[PDB]
């Protein structure tokens, strides 16, 4: 199976700069052309650059955008791919993708596409702060039903990267993200989840929250 | 840059049906058109490659076609696992570029929400705020009102609310409604009540507490 994981994403200032790279396997990595497409937040793809295989003379290509400001390169000896982020604007606040171009043109056409994606890693260029988030725990003020709902507020934080899950993910079936939305200057969600009445508060349930942009984590245990 | 072009933003359909969406590209590219899914966590894969060439291992109910400049893909019938945007591109010419994608939402049946309300926590007012939080979980379809009454009294300021995308298991809704106050004004009141009001009832759903 192919996989590519990408990293060196996070927050940076405007006119900053920033590397991406990109771990492959599954494939040779050292016989394809590689790219980078990025998302912003909201918005659609956007090929971002190109770079081919050393018998193509490893030969570069850029969005219009971007020419002149990033560079792509890759070590085939580690399968890795990298991006070069120079004099950043806010308008490369996005998703950046590693992508494996298409094979052979012989099977595949001369026409470029993207075969294989990464899941992609996060880059916002913003002069705020990084700021932790503030963990407050949902639980019912209240008449019990079949069904219970609780929930985690998460608010404070920046920049937009947070991960809420329940019980160290082992509650999945029924959880519930609602997107993040800027207080401004700020971020807050929230998640709820659904158990049986008869699950809670007899057994624990935790809600953990994770901010990577400042390698916080906090468990918030539900009370009644 | 070539620039392409696709029919809608949004479209929904029910489950079995056909549905079609259209590529437009502004120059003619030589059949150098492609179609990926992209789900609603953002993970991105081919479709098809070379306006019809079906991507191994993707379902055959997926199918493209079209020259020039004019492109479709077509789902012969819906499946739940459909759920996604689709987004076509052109790899005629550098820079390669993709359309703005179109949103594929799944028709079902009408369900109520189950509404659950929340008063600020402890911690919160030790802290000087007062968040007041109501959950509308799991209705369709997505149009939906809440009100918030503080004693009787409707209150419009400081209320933040927040849809979840279409769930990709069972084709429902869920949204956020989160009044934010002062504590000194928190303080001040003592019955909070969050009102839906959604087609599959005459009646607004309420939820309410009572600071004491």
């Amino acid at each position: 199976e192919v996989q590519l994981v990408e990293s060196g994403g996070g927050l940076v200032q405007p006119k900053g700069s920033l590397k991406l790279s990109c771990a492959a396997s599954g494939f040779t990595f050292n016989t394809y052309a590689m790219n980078w497409v990025r998302q912003a937040p909201g918005k659609g793809l956007e090929w971002v650059a190109r770079i081919r295989s050393k018998s193509n003379n490893y030969a570069t290509y850029y969005a219009d955008s971007v020419k002149d400001r990033f560079t792509i390169s890759r070590d085939d000896s580690q399968s890795m791919l990298y991006l070069q982020m120079n004099n950043l604007k806010t308008e490369d606040t996005a998703m950046y993708y590693c992508v494996r171009h298409r094979g052979a043109p012989l099977y595949y056409g001369n026409g470029a596409w993207f075969a294989y994606w990464g899941q992609g890693t996060l880059v916002t260029v913003s002069a705020a702060k990084t700021t932790p988030p503030s963990v407050y725990p949902l639980a019912p003020g209240d008449t019990t039903g079949s069904s219970v709902t609780s929930g985690c507020l998460v608010k404070g934080y920046f920049p937009e990267s947070v991960t809420v899950t329940w019980n160290s993910g082992s509650l999945s079936s029924s959880v519930h993200t609602f997107p993040a939305l800027l207080q401004s200057g700020l971020y807050t969600m929230s998640s709820s989840v659904t158990v049986p009445s008869s699950t809670w508060p007899s057994e624990t349930v935790t809600c953990s929250v994770a901010h990577p942009a400042s390698s916080t984590t906090v468990d918030k245990k539900l009370e009644p | 840059d070539i620039q392409m072009t696709q029919s809608t933003s949004s479209l929904s359909a029910s489950l079995g049906d056909r549905v079609t969406i259209s590529c437009r590209a502004s120059q003619d590219i030589s059949n150098y058109l492609n179609w990926y899914q992209q789900k609603p966590d953002g993970t991105v894969k081919v479709l098809i490659y070379y306006t019809s060439r079906l991507r191994s291992g993707v379902p055959s109910r997926f199918s493209g076609s079209g020259s020039g400049t004019d492109y479709s893909l077509t789902i012969s019938n819906l499946e739940q696992e459909d759920i996604a945007t689709y987004f076509c591109q052109q790899g005629n010419t550098l820079p390669w570029t993709f359309g703005g994608g179109t949103k594929l939402e799944i028709k079902r049946a009408d369900a109520a929400p189950t509404v659950s309300i929340f008063p600020p926590s402890s911690e919160q007012l030790t802290s000087g705020g007062a968040s007041v939080v109501c959950f509308l979980n799991n209705f369709y379809p997505k149009d939906i009102n809440v009100k918030w009454k503080i004693d009787g009294s409707e209150r419009q300021n400081g209320v933040l609310n927040s849809w979840t995308d279409q769930d990709s298991k069972d084709s429902t809704y869920s949204m956020s409604s989160t009044l934010t106050l002062t504590k000194d004004e928190y303080e001040r009141h003592n019955s909070y009540t969050c009102e839906a009001t959604h087609k599959t009832s005459t009646s607004p759903i309420v939820k309410s507490f009572n600071r004491n």
